[PDB]
DNA sequence: AGCTAATAAACTAAAAACTATTATTATG
DNA sequence: TAATAATAGTTTTTAGTTTATTGGGC
């Protein structure tokens, strides 16, 4: 239980937890101590570029906010239509 | 098929684990033909059980089948025939089988037309736990009346226990308290609890029985209450202390 | 391997219960 | 899979191991054949699917396959059932153990390379891929065998050998009140990977403790959920795995079987023309839904493209802030993405470069999920998780990123709402104190359900049969008595604060 | 003082993953 | 003349159906 405030309203949510059964280990090795798949710089300035061309939000000026450009909350499930 | 009787009868074999393994047993009653299920079914007519399973226990929980020890089917199949269902083989039962051991016995192993023997009066009474809680009174008017009504009076030891007699064990009278000793009191107080006629040790009205203790002295004291009292002590003329109730 | 379930290998040796303290 | 795990017992068949110090202590016999008892729960309840056998040394008879004197294997690879159960708890306890040792001696000199020829030939027996040749024995003493030079000699030979065949063994320490003597003749001779033998054990001081608990779980093993792949925008497509590193268990489904056979009956289900009593088919079947009046006919991949959207895959949508998802916003439960080079070559290396880009940036992936064919795609985020390690630099965290669920509109269910109420500061205050009275440290692994543990308790019970099912004990009931006692007067004072006096919060 | 609706649980089928093998073609 | 390559055979989740289900009613 944690809480949730709003500018009308504050409430708790309630969440259902795992027990140890549900919990599942497994080996996962790092891929920067593999140093045969360590990127080049030159790639990660790309991929950082094309982050930016990814940015879904947007620093609103005069407030600084990140305004959503594609909120899915909001959206309905196409299934149904 | 050794005997038809035990076929055409489905038994719930389910715990046979006992000195005599389970195989064993099913194998006997496969030869006398016994009808054999693994589950209990509404058309067994009993549960086979012999050690304690937690299947068991929800046996006993299911008030549906009849739990029956292996020693009524060993019994049975050493006579070749159905032994009859008297509760000691017995630990839950349907409530028809309860009907019909209340019918055919009472609460307990006697029966109602089959006359009781040392065994099973004496399983009847062992089967029961202690069941002292009563007053020692109540003990001396429950005895009487079954010596009295009985026709019962012929108990060869009576000394005090049971009922109807006085004599007193003390030499200080009315003050109970204290025992004294150097003296006969200690061997009358042994007296005063195996054999049978109920203690009294108190001086009242409701006494009417003239009875001189081991001590010799105590006669002026009881003289001293005979006039207290209409009644008037004579001089006395088993018990093993040669006293008359006159 | 530290860390590991002896009884079943490959996986983590998990601690018993615990509850809680006062402090 | 890779392979699978097996273990074998052994136990000396002598008198050292039928003694006790004192009576409050079991023999060694008996503390070993009790944990067996327990390790087998385990097994049966954990990985039943292992195989597991039971062996003896030192006893008068024998039965091994090559009948070398005072080797009586009892039990052989198998996958654990309760009627070894049984076979063993019947020698288990005070006078079983007399029972064992009426019915089979103990007591005997042999060569520890008789009983590794015996086991080296039981694992031969054996067909399945196998990856854990563990090999476990009991004993408080180490000797004997040294006593002849040449038993110890061909002992550590073969030894040796198996260990070249990749066999691994581990003992168990046992009470010895002269110390078992470690470093004299096993920790040099037997297989370890790490030496911590620096007492020679005049108890029984090693992993008893761990084996004897009993565990209760399915541990699933690591299997890809879908080699699954990213859509970056119509090409440009990368090989990960999916995984989820928690997986809602359940109580395994029954099998309906027989009453008196208990045999589990097959049941072959069809339709058949209930107006004709003859026999329907699976193509003469055709599906229906009306909505007032109207009846509506739809068919098998008629139902199947309305859910065609879009191959199973990933689809990139674009990069948000991880700020910018509400915690409170869930869906269902979370998965993992692992990258693999299986199916794309070098998708690791773009999966590394993305973690760390992102987790510089410290933005959310958005892309568009697809699980399988004919699903609607659902909107995910991809929160970059890093690789934790620990003092012993084991991954309390794996590296990848943690897949977590996008909801949609339909999703939100509002409610009736009321205003916003607030609280005196002392109050608040109050609140504080009394939360910091009961305050602790939450482990994941501190709490459990207790309906399944009841459930195997019964299940093992009825197992067992004994007179009473084991009592599970609930961890998630709260300590009233201690959380109160712990409390002290401050629960009715912010009673009286804030509830009134004369109306109690019942109604 | 008579009345009954969401529902997690259970029960299914159904779809994928993950092994384990082999009807095929050069080719002499 | 004879080796290799798509293939199904097990689990395993998983996603629809089914059900017995406390509350109000008046």
């Amino acid at each position: 239980a944690f809480p949730h405030i709003k500018h009308n309203y504050e409430c708790l949510v309630y969440v259902q937890l795992p027990f140890m059964e549900d919990l599942r280990q497994y080996m996962f090795s790092s891929l920067k101590n593999s140093k045969k798949y360590a990127p080049t710089e030159a790639q990660l300035n790309a991929v950082d570029a094309l982050i930016d061309s990814m940015s879904l939000a947007k620093k609103d000026e005069k407030t600084d906010t990140l305004e959503d450009l594609f909120p899915t909350t909001k959206i309905p499930n196409p299934r149904f239509q | 098929k050794i005997s038809n009787i035990f076929e055409d009868v489905e038994f719930c074999v389910m715990s046979g684990t006992d000195s005599q393994p389970k195989p064993d047993l099913e194998n006997r009653i496969a030869e006398f033909g016994g009808y054999i299920v693994q589950n209990p079914g509404p058309d067994t007519y009993c549960v086979i059980a012999g050690s304690e399973n937690i299947r068991v226990k929800n046996i006993i929980l299911s008030n549906k089948h009849d739990v029956v020890k292996p020693a009524w089917l060993l019994e049975c199949f050493k006579t070749k025939s159905f032994v009859p269902w008297q509760p000691r083989f017995m630990i839950h039962m349907c409530p028809s089988t309860k009907e019909h051991f209340a019918r055919e016995y009472d609460c307990y192993g006697d029966s109602y037309f089959i006359d009781t023997d040392l065994n099973q009066l004496k399983e009847v009474f062992s089967g029961i736990k202690n069941s002292n809680e009563q007053t020692p009174e109540e003990m001396a008017s429950l005895i009487a009346d079954l010596e009295y009504r009985y026709s019962w009076d012929c108990s060869p030891l009576s000394m005090f226990r049971r009922h109807t007699v006085y004599l007193d064990s003390y030499a200080v009278i009315n003050d109970l308290s204290t025992k004294n000793e150097g003296t006969r009191l200690a061997i009358k107080a042994l007296e005063l609890r195996f054999h049978g006629a109920k203690v009294v040790s108190c001086l009242a009205e409701g006494v009417s029985h003239v009875i001189i203790g081991e001590d010799h002295s105590r006669v002026a004291d009881f003289k001293a209450f005979r006039r207290t009292f209409k009644r008037k002590f004579k001089i006395l003329k088993d018990k093993c202390e040669l006293q008359e109730e006159n | 391997c530290p860390g590991e379930s002896l009884i079943n290998p490959g996986f983590k040796s998990k601690k018993p219960a615990g509850g809680v303290d006062f402090d | 899979y890779s392979g699978r795990d097996s273990l074998i017992f052994l136990v000396d068949a002598s008198k050292a191991m039928f003694e006790s110090q004192s009576e409050d202590e079991l023999t060694p016999f008996d503390m070993s054949i009790q944990c067996i008892q327990s390790v087998y729960i385990s097994k049966i309840i954990s990985s039943d699917r292992d195989l597991l056998a039971v062996v003896f040394y030192g006893t008068e008879k024998d039965k091994n396959s090559v009948n070398f004197k005072n080797i009586y294997v009892l039990q052989e690879l198998d996958n654990p059932g309760a009627k070894r159960i049984l076979e063993l708890d019947q020698f288990k306890g005070q006078q079983g153990q007399k029972r064992f040792q009426d019915m089979m001696g103990h007591g005997s000199d042999y060569s520890l390379s008789e009983v590794l020829w015996v086991c080296a030939n039981l694992f031969s027996d054996v067909q399945f891929k196998m990856s854990h040749k563990r090999i476990m024995l009991f004993t408080n003493e180490d000797n004997p065998h040294g006593n002849d030079s040449a038993k110890a000699s061909r002992a550590r030979t073969k030894a040796g050998d198996l260990r070249d065949t990749g066999i691994f063994l581990d003992l168990m320490h046992l009470k010895k009140p002269g110390g078992f003597d470690i470093s004299l003749f096993y920790r040099d001779i037997i297989s370890i990977a790490e030496d911590e033998d620096l007492r020679v054990h005049f108890e029984e001081s090693s992993k008893l403790e761990d084996l004897l608990r009993k565990v209760r779980a399915k541990e699933t093993r690591k299997r890809a959920l879908s080699r699954l792949k990213l859509k970056l925008n119509k090409d440009i497509v990368i090989s990960v795995g999916i995984y989820n590193l928690v997986q809602k268990a359940l109580k395994p489904p029954p099998i309906k079987l027989y009453r008196e056979t208990n045999e589990p009956v097959k049941t072959k289900t069809r339709t058949f023309n209930t107006s004709t009593g003859g026999l329907l088919l699976p193509s003469d079947t055709k599906r229906s839904q009306i909505y007032g009046s109207r009846q509506i006919i739809l068919e098998k991949e008629e139902t199947e493209e309305l859910k065609r959207f879009d191959d199973p895959g990933l689809m990139l949508m674009g990069f948000k802030p991880l700020v910018l998802l509400k915690k409170h916003h869930y869906l269902r439960p979370s998965l993992f993405v692992y990258p693999e080079e299986s199916l794309v070559i070098g998708s690791s290396t773009l999966f590394s470069a993305l973690l760390i880009k992102c987790l510089e940036k410290e933005v959310a992936a958005l892309c568009r999920y697809t699980p399988r064919r004919n699903i609607p795609p659902y909107f995910v985020a991809l929160v970059p998780q890093e690789e934790e390690l620990d003092d012993q630099k084991i991954q309390v965290t794996p590296p990848g990123f943690q897949l977590v669920f996008l909801p949609f509109a339909d999703d939100k269910r509002k409610m009736p709402f009321t205003e916003k109420i607030m609280a005196t500061p002392e109050q608040v205050g109050k609140m504080k104190a009394i939360v910091e009275k009961l305050r602790f440290t939450y482990r994941s692994d501190s709490f459990e359900n207790p309906v399944l543990q009841q459930h195997f308790r019964n299940l093992e019970a009825l197992a067992l049969d004994l007179m009473e099912p084991e009592q599970a004990v609930d961890l998630t009931l709260p300590k009233v008595e201690a959380m109160n006692k712990r409390l002290g007067s401050l629960v009715d004072e912010f009673k009286e604060l804030v509830y009134p006096p004369d109306y109690n919060p019942e109604g």
